[PDB]
């Protein structure tokens, strides 16, 4: 739908292969739940990224402080089960917020229930919200690709 | 034009006839007096100008004066703290060897034996150590003379004197009227641009050319008597040139741009001087003059006549968010329209701003030869760390007398002190959490530590050499800060401060700055602080928050600031005002301050202060013993209170007396305060009445009946002879402990 | 030595006796509260009317009393 | 409907409220305008009549009194329990107890000075103290 | 002898202080009698 | 916009409706817990809680105890977790025959007798759980 | 409750009524004072203690007096 949040921009509405167009109220609805959590995955990666490239590791992972795809050699297999597990409680408490009568896509802070009354500025950050996420989607995806084909790893003239 | 200059000419008529009035500023006390009461409420609302008067032109007159009178008591403190030394210090003998003589401006009479005060400091001088680092202020300025400290004497008194006129002028001669004050924008402008941007100014004009050529003249072993006076290093630009060959470029290189020409003597090397042990004057210097163009800078922030500034109203009006309704909408009213909102923010400001300055100067000493006076490093942080205490409960207190007095509903809907007031039970009730939440862990550590060494079971402690507690933040800044010179500051040649990492700085055999490790008991004891902290903001926000109305008490606003209770309905409710929340609150930064001073102390005892020897050992006050015995209770008080307790109760029958029966008597107002804060009124009043009855016998009944103090007298006595005793016991004991070195 | 500490605790005894005695004759009522054997033995105050009556009962006498008790067999 | 516009705060009722007696204040403003809450920091009145609810017989006579001294606005006070019952207290007769109101019968009155009451010895060992 | 100690303390500083503090609060909140 | 509004739309409560009090994250977190779910028997609430609460309390005085550097530190922390069980439960069982006191929900002698059943059983299984797995680690 | 009692010696001046936070005290007619109103303290159940009352009593001792005694939830100024 044109109305939801993240339409301002310069291009505008941007659907050049046609997805929403005839897409049923539900298929929408999964779409925007996809590019939010893709959108704060990414965040949090380009953060997590940054923070490993200039050297900051923490105390329990001394020798892997360079390169990020490097380093996630050195986490052993229940770490990456733990992190699994931790992401699947946090989608089990999603789909249980799902469940409610009044959900709107990506509005696990029930917005629709909270505020006085709906408002041009909430739809404009949550714009601001996507596009940032949008960016950092691509960026992120980016730093993986650059960082795979030029071993060099960023930070490193890359 | 809308900021002009409004003034009323003769607006108080001067005489005498006011004076043979006392009480008369007020309604109630001008009829005179028919109890003891009314004289100490004459004391107490002597300089309450909002109850004397409804106008705020009139409040706003007797501010200024006042301000005035203040200014001129200060200046006249200054010139006699300079005349002293220029007649009777041994300030010239310090100069020559600062390390071995002893600082002294202040000299005793002999008339009962109380010349045993004045202590063989040196120098062929007799006088009572001063500790207040006057010296080294004179020296960082290169007076070298006592003529100049006259003459800065003579300016301070006729400085006070102008003051003194200013205010009577400004009073009783030119009133400026109320739209004179309400100019927060051009005040902002002229006190930032002119105050503190020019003073900077003009301090890194007098260091350039008067303390820099003087102090590198002196660290080179010139005696003063051959150093060419401070006018000499103004006329002749090559007498400065073979100091600092930069100069001889004189100020063309500032106009065309090429300041890096200026590196000669504006330096950014940092940390501390090798040879007084004090900051680099180059450095400070440099300092003063960027801070100089900042204040400069920001003093042009605000609109005051022509269009181009800042207007504060919107500013604040512009920021509002979804989850503050209606954002900083009303407060420049608040901030324009009552001196107290305006008070308690100052307070609070220049009491963080006098412990920031406290911390900041111990760490790197600014002045020449402070570092390795110890009696002098020690008073000053414990000094500006009591005031900075005192101003922020005076800001809360003022905070609180806002609320309670000009605060007003109608002005204040649903913007940020709207919603502070309806979300007040949830802030006091999360932050009597987290106090609780800090007493318990944090003081269950001490006691834990001590259960576990009274039962043999070492192993089980949080110690370092058991359960480990390191604050591992802390060290990592602290590396952080070492790390610093040439890679995050690549143009700074050495850190900020040697407490972080790095040399130790000794001057004359004494350790004057070293680098200070963080271990488990600092863990604990800034926990310990934490804990202190919180709690006092929380009885001093509890004050403010609950000052106009209560569950209790849904009224109090209406009962005024200050009130002893509203009776013993509802159970009990004593001490419900806020100016009660303030009395409990000075009792908890009283306590948290002492706990402050106490690890200054003993951590720069056994961690820092020092001797070293020429291979380079290092041998502390206390042996570092503070690892191993501040983590438990009874450590502190074996190796801390009853260890360095030795000076004070063996200082009689020398020239420390006087700080044994300073101790004496400290322990004496203390435990003399507790009288007041324990009993009550009712009492004291039927023994009044006995002793009443006792004089009537015999004729002798004063027309001033007495009465016994009131509840808020009794409280606000008890709690400042309280303050006195604990202070002048910490006072006694910290100068006989750092003064028998 | 003996002679001052003595004089001292005749001093301690005198004034825990003054307080005790004063609780004691007061107890009925004073010019602050003529009718105070209406309100009982221990009541915490008459309210902040007439000047303030914190402490005023016959238990806040023995009350303060204990202080100097305490102080003078220390 | 009827309360004055609040934007709530956390100095509302509590659970006793709806298990014990809740108040209700009632009152008529000619006019809009903000008036201090006995428990948050402030409210808009409706113009005509305005119906307020608190937890303590004494908020609603502060706010009776905020009223009356400041807006010059004449309220009644009433007392709702749980059971759905309400009781009208602060005008017990329709005028204030300041005003002398004929009917009205002497309560907890004593015919003689306050110092001629019994001595606790007299009234010993029976459940009365010497005022009763 | 040299047992009874080890029986008797951990009952007299926990379990009969235990007990007997259940058995106040439920007679202190009883409501009836 | 404005995210704090009275709760229940009622502005004379002691309450709010902020992002924390009232918001899909936490009505639904909350509306999940045992203590609050739908359809659960009280016996079942209790087990839930007792299991949740027997696991987590083994760690402390496992690793944390006088004994935690003998060989057999794991034993004594599961039996200071089972002694801490049994005195809650008795605080449990004291509460509920004095709160209720003149199968349903929580809030009766027999719910609450029920709930504490449950919990006594689920703590000790946690507990023991918790052994299990810190057998071999 | 506490209980509040009035003696003969009150001079019907109001100020005790004014004074009362929770309308316990009111006026009632009276022949023994010269401005023919006396204190009277019907509801004592709604009295809190705070001697209010007392405080703005002129007669020079307390016409109007308050003896503290059982404490209920009213009379413990509790909002819970
Ligand atoms: C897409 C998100 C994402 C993913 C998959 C990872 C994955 C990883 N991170 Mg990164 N990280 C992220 C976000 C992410 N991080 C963010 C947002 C931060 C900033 C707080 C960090 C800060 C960070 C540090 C400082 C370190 C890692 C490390 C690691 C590795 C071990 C896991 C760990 O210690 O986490 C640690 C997670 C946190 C400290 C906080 C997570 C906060 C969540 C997102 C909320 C693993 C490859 C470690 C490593 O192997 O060395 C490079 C390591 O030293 N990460
Ligand atoms: C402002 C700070 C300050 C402080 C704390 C001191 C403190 C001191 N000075 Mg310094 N002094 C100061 C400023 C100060 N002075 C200034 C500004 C000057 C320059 C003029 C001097 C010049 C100076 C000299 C030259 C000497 C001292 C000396 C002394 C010491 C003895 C003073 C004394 O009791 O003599 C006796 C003082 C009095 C008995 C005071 C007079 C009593 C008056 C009449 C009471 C009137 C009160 C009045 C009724 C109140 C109502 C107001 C009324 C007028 C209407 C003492 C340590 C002496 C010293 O150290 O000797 C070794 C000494 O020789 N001072
Ligand atoms: C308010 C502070 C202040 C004051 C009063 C002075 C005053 C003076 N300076 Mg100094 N100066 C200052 C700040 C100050 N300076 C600062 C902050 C710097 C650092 C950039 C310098 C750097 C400096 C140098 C390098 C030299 C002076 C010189 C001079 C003198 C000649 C002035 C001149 O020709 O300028 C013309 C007047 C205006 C432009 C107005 C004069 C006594 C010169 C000197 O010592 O010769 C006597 C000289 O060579 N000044
Ligand atoms: C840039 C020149 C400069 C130089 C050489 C110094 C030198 C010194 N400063 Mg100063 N200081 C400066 C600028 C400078 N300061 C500025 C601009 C500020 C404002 C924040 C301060 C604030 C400051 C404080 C609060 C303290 C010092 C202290 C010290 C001393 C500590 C020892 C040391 O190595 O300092 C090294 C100094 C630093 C690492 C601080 C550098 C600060 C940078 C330059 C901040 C720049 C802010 C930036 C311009 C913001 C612009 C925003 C605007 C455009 C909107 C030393 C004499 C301490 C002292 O004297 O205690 C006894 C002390 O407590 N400085
Ligand atoms: C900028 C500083 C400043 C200013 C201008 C004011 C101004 C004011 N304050 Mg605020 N206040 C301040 C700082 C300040 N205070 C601080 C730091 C605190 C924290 C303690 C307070 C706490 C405070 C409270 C709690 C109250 C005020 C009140 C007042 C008002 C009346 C003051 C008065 O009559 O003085 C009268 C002055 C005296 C009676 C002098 C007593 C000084 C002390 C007790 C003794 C000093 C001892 C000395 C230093 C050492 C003795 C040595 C010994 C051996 C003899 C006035 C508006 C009162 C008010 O109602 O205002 C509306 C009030 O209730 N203030
Ligand atoms: C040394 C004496 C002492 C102690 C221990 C306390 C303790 C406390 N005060 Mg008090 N206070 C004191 C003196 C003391 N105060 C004095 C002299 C004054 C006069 C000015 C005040 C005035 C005052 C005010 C005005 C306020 C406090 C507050 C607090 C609390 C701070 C939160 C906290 O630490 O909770 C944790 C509790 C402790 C650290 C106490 C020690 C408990 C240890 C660690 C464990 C004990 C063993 C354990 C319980 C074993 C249980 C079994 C056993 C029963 C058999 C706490 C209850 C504040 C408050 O209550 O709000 C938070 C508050 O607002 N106090
Ligand atoms: C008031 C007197 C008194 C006191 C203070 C103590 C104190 C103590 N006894 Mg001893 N004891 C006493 C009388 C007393 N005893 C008598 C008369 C007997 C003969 C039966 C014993 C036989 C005895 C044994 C066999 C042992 C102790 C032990 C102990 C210690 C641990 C407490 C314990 O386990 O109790 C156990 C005590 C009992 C089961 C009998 C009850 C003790 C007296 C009679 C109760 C008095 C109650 C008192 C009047 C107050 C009642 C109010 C109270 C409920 C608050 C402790 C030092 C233990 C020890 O030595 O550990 C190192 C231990 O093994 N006691
Ligand atoms: C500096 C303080 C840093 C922590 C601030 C926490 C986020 C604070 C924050 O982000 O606030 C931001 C939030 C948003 O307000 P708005 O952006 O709508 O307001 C616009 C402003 O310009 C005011 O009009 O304000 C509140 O909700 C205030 C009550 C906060 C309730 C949460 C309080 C939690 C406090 C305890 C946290 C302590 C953390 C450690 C402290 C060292
Ligand atoms: C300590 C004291 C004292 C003394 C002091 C002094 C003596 C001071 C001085 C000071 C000074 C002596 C200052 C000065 C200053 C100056 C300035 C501050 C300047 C400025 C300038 C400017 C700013 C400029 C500008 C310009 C120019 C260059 C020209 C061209 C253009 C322009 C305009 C841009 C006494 C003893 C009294 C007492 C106590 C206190
Ligand atoms: C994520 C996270 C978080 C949180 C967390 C938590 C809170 C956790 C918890 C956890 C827990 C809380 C866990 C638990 C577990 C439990 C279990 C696992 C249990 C089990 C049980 C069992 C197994 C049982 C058994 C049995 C029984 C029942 C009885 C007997 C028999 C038997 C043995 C069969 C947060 C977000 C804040 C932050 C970050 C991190
Ligand atoms: C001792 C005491 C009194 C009685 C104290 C009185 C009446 C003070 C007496 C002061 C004398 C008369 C002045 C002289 C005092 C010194 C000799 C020096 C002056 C000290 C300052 C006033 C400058 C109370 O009235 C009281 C009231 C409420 C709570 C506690 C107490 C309380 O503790
Ligand atoms: S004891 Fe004193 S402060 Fe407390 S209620 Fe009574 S009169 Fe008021
Ligand atoms: S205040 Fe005293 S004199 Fe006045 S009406 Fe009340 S009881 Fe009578």
């Amino acid at each position: 739908v044109k109305e939801m949040p993240g339409v301002s921009a310069p291009l505008g509405f941007f659907d050049p292969l046609g997805f929403a167009s005839k897409a049923s109220p539900e298929t929408i609805t999964k779409y925007r739940e996809s590019e939010l959590r893709h959108g704060r995955t990414a965040m949090l990666a380009v953060l997590g990224w940054a923070f490993t490239e200039a050297g900051c590791h923490l105390p329990v992972f001394p020798n892997a402080g360079t390169n990020p795809l490097a380093a996630a050699g050195q986490v052993p297999f229940w770490g990456w089960a733990q992190i699994f597990a931790f992401c699947g409680v946090i989608e089990f408490v999603q789909a249980k917020i799902r469940e409610r009568p009044g959900f709107q896509a990506g509005d696990y802070i029930g917005s629709g229930d909270l505020m006085d009354e709906g408002d041009d500025q909430w739809k404009s950050f949550q714009t601001k919200e996507l596009n940032n996420g949008r960016l950092a989607m691509l960026a992120s995806i980016g730093l993986i690709g650059q960082t795979a084909i030029f071993g060099q790893n960023i930070l490193e003239q890359s | 034009t809308k900021v002009k200059i409004l003034v009323e000419r003769d607006a108080t008529a001067t005489s005498f006839e006011k004076w043979a009035k006392p009480g008369h500023f007020s309604r109630t006390l001008a009829k005179g007096p028919k109890t003891t009461t009314w004289i100490w409420n004459l004391h107490a609302d002597a300089h309450d100008f909002d109850s004397q008067t409804n106008s705020l032109e009139d409040v706003s007159r007797k501010i200024f004066s006042a301000h005035f009178g203040q200014l001129a008591v200060i200046f006249l403190w200054l010139s006699g703290m300079h005349f002293h030394g220029a007649y009777f210090s041994n300030y010239l003998a310090w100069l020559n060897n600062p390390t071995s003589i002893k600082p002294s401006a202040q000299v005793v009479w002999p008339i009962v034996g109380q010349e045993i005060l004045n202590a063989d400091v040196g120098g062929n001088f007799q006088g009572v150590q001063i500790t207040s680092g006057f010296f080294q202020l004179w020296r960082a300025e290169g007076i070298t003379s006592e003529i100049q400290l006259y003459w800065t004497a003579i300016g301070a008194l006729v400085m006070s004197g102008l003051m003194l006129f200013a205010g009577w002028f400004h009073y009783h001669k030119a009133a400026p009227k109320l739209e004179w004050f309400q100019n927060a924008e051009s005040m902002l402008n002229h006190h930032l641009s002119i105050l503190l941007g020019l003073g900077c100014l003009s301090w890194a004009g007098h260091q350039i050319h008067v303390a820099l050529p003087i102090n590198k003249l002196l660290d080179a072993g010139v005696a003063p008597q051959e150093i060419p006076l401070p006018h000499e290093f103004l006329v002749n630009r090559d007498l400065i040139a073979q100091l600092y060959p930069s100069f001889s470029k004189g100020l063309v290189p500032f106009f065309s741009g090429n300041w890096s020409e200026y590196s000669d003597f504006l330096t950014f090397k940092g940390g501390v001087n090798p040879v007084t042990g004090g900051l680099w004057l180059t450095d400070t210097a440099h300092h003063h003059l960027a801070l100089a163009v900042l204040f400069i800078f920001a003093g042009h922030m605000y609109r005051t006549n022509w269009g181009i500034g800042h207007s504060m109203k919107e500013m604040l009006e512009a920021h509002k968010g979804p989850f503050t309704g209606e954002g900083h909408a009303g407060l420049y009213e608040i901030l324009t329209t009552s001196w107290h909102a305006q008070l308690a923010i100052n307070l609070a400001m220049i009491g963080s701003l006098s412990i920031i300055v406290a911390h900041h100067m111990y760490a790197m000493p600014p002045y020449p030869y402070i570092a390795t006076d110890y009696a002098t490093q020690l008073s000053l942080f414990t000094h500006h760390v009591w005031i900075g205490g005192f101003c922020i409960v005076g800001g809360a207190a003022h905070g609180a007398i806002f609320m309670v007095r000009d605060y007003n509903p109608a002005k204040n809907y649903n913007n940020l002190l709207d919603r502070v007031i309806r979300h007040r039970d949830s802030i006091i009730s999360h932050l009597n959490w987290v106090s609780i939440f800090l007493g318990f862990h944090s003081f269950g550590l001490y006691i834990h530590n001590d259960t576990m060494r009274a039962l043999g079971r070492s192993q089980d402690m949080f110690s370092d050499t058991a359960i480990q507690l390191q604050p591992i933040f802390a060290q990592w800044i602290q590396n952080l800060h070492l790390l610093a010179p040439g890679n995050t500051a690549p143009n700074a040649l050495t850190t900020a401060s040697y407490v972080f990492g790095g040399d130790v700085v000794s001057v004359g055999s004494k350790i004057a700055i070293m680098p200070i490790k963080l271990g488990t008991a600092d863990f604990m004891v800034h926990h310990i602080h934490a804990f202190t902290i919180h709690v006092t903001a929380l009885i001093l926000l509890k004050g403010v928050l609950y000052a106009r109305s209560s569950k209790l008490i849904p009224d109090k606003a209406n009962l005024g600031f200050r009130f002893p209770c509203d009776g013993p309905g509802r159970g009990g409710t004593c001490q419900v005002s806020a100016w009660d929340h303030v009395f409990l609150g000075l009792f908890w930064m009283y306590n948290s301050l002492s706990i402050v001073l106490f690890h200054f102390s003993w951590k720069m005892q056994s961690d820092v202060w020092g001797s070293v020897t020429p291979t380079g050992a290092v041998s502390h006050i206390t042996g570092g013993n503070f690892a191993q015995s501040a983590i438990t209770i009874n450590g502190w008080l074996r190796d801390f209170l009853w260890s360095q307790a030795s000076q004070v109760i063996q200082s009689y029958g020398s020239a420390l007396s006087a700080y044994g029966l300073i101790f004496l008597g400290a322990h004496f107002i203390w435990a003399f305060s507790l009288m007041f804060l324990f009993s009550g009124r009712g009492y004291w009043q039927e023994l009044i009445e006995s002793i009443v009855w006792a004089h009537n016998k015999i004729k002798v009944a004063p027309a001033i009946q007495p009465r016994a103090l009131s509840i808020t007298q009794g409280r606000a006595v008890g709690l400042a002879h309280y303050l006195l005793g604990g202070i002048g016991t910490t006072w006694a004991f910290f100068l006989a402990r750092i003064i028998s070195v | 030595g003996d002679f001052l500490v003595h004089h001292a605790i005749a001093l301690g005894l005198h004034t825990t006796t003054l307080i005790l005695v004063k609780g004691a004759l007061d107890a009925r009522g004073s010019k602050l509260m003529p009718d105070k054997k209406d309100f009982g033995y221990s009541f915490p105050c008459d309210g902040p009317g007439r000047g303030g009556t914190c402490d005023i009962s016959a238990w806040d006498a023995f009350y303060l009393s204990m202080f100097w008790m305490l102080n003078t067999i220390g | 409907p009827y309360s004055p516009i609040f934007g709530g705060s956390t100095g509302g009722w509590l659970r006793a409220a709806e298990v014990e007696e809740k108040y209700a204040i009632t009152w008529t403003s000619p006019k809009e305008q903000i008036f201090e809450m006995p428990t948050g920091g402030a409210a808009v009145m409706l113009i005509g009549e305005n119906l307020l609810y608190l937890a303590r017989k004494e908020q609603c006579l502060a706010l009776g009194t905020q009223l009356k001294s400041f807006k010059i606005s004449d309220y009644k006070i009433y007392r709702i329990f749980p059971s759905g019952e309400v009781q009208f207290l602060h005008p017990k007769d329709g005028v204030f107890p300041e005003k002398v109101n004929p009917g009205r019968l002497p309560v907890g009155n004593r015919s003689f000075s306050i110092g001629k009451n019994p001595n606790p010895v007299s009234v010993k060992f029976s459940g009365q103290g010497t005022y009763e | 002898a040299s047992y009874l100690p080890s029986i008797l303390v951990p009952l007299v500083g926990i379990v009969f202080p235990g007990v007997a503090m259940a058995l106040l609060f439920l007679y202190i909140e009883k409501d009836d009698i | 916009a404005n995210f704090i509004k009275p709760y229940n739309n009622d502005p004379f409560v002691g309450h709010l409706s902020t992002p924390v009090t009232t918001s899909a994250a936490t009505k639904a977190f909350l509306g999940n817990l045992p203590a609050y779910r739908a359809g659960l028997s009280p016996l079942l609430r209790g087990l839930e809680v007792g299991m949740a609460h027997g696991y987590l309390l083994v760690g402390p005085f496992d690793k944390l105890g006088p004994l935690r550097n003998s060989e057999i530190a794991l034993l004594s922390g599961f039996l200071s977790a089972v002694g801490l069980i049994t005195i809650l439960t008795l605080c449990l069982t004291i509460y509920g025959k004095v709160s209720f006191q003149e199968n349903k929900d929580l809030l009766t002698e027999d719910g609450w007798s029920q709930f504490t059943s449950g919990f006594l059983v689920g703590a000790f299984g946690g507990a023991g759980f918790a052994y299990l797995t810190l057998l071999n680690l | 409750s506490h209980a509040v009692k009035i003696y003969d010696t009150c001079i019907g001046c109001t100020q005790c009524v004014r004074a009362c936070p929770t309308d316990v005290l009111e006026m009632v007619p009276w022949d023994g004072c010269k401005a023919g109103q006396i204190a009277s303290a019907p509801r004592t159940e709604d009295c809190v203690g705070c001697k209010r009352c007392e405080s703005a009593c002129p007669t020079d001792f307390l016409s109007v007096r308050v003896y503290l005694g059982g404490e209920t939830t009213r009379s413990m100024g509790l909002a819970y």
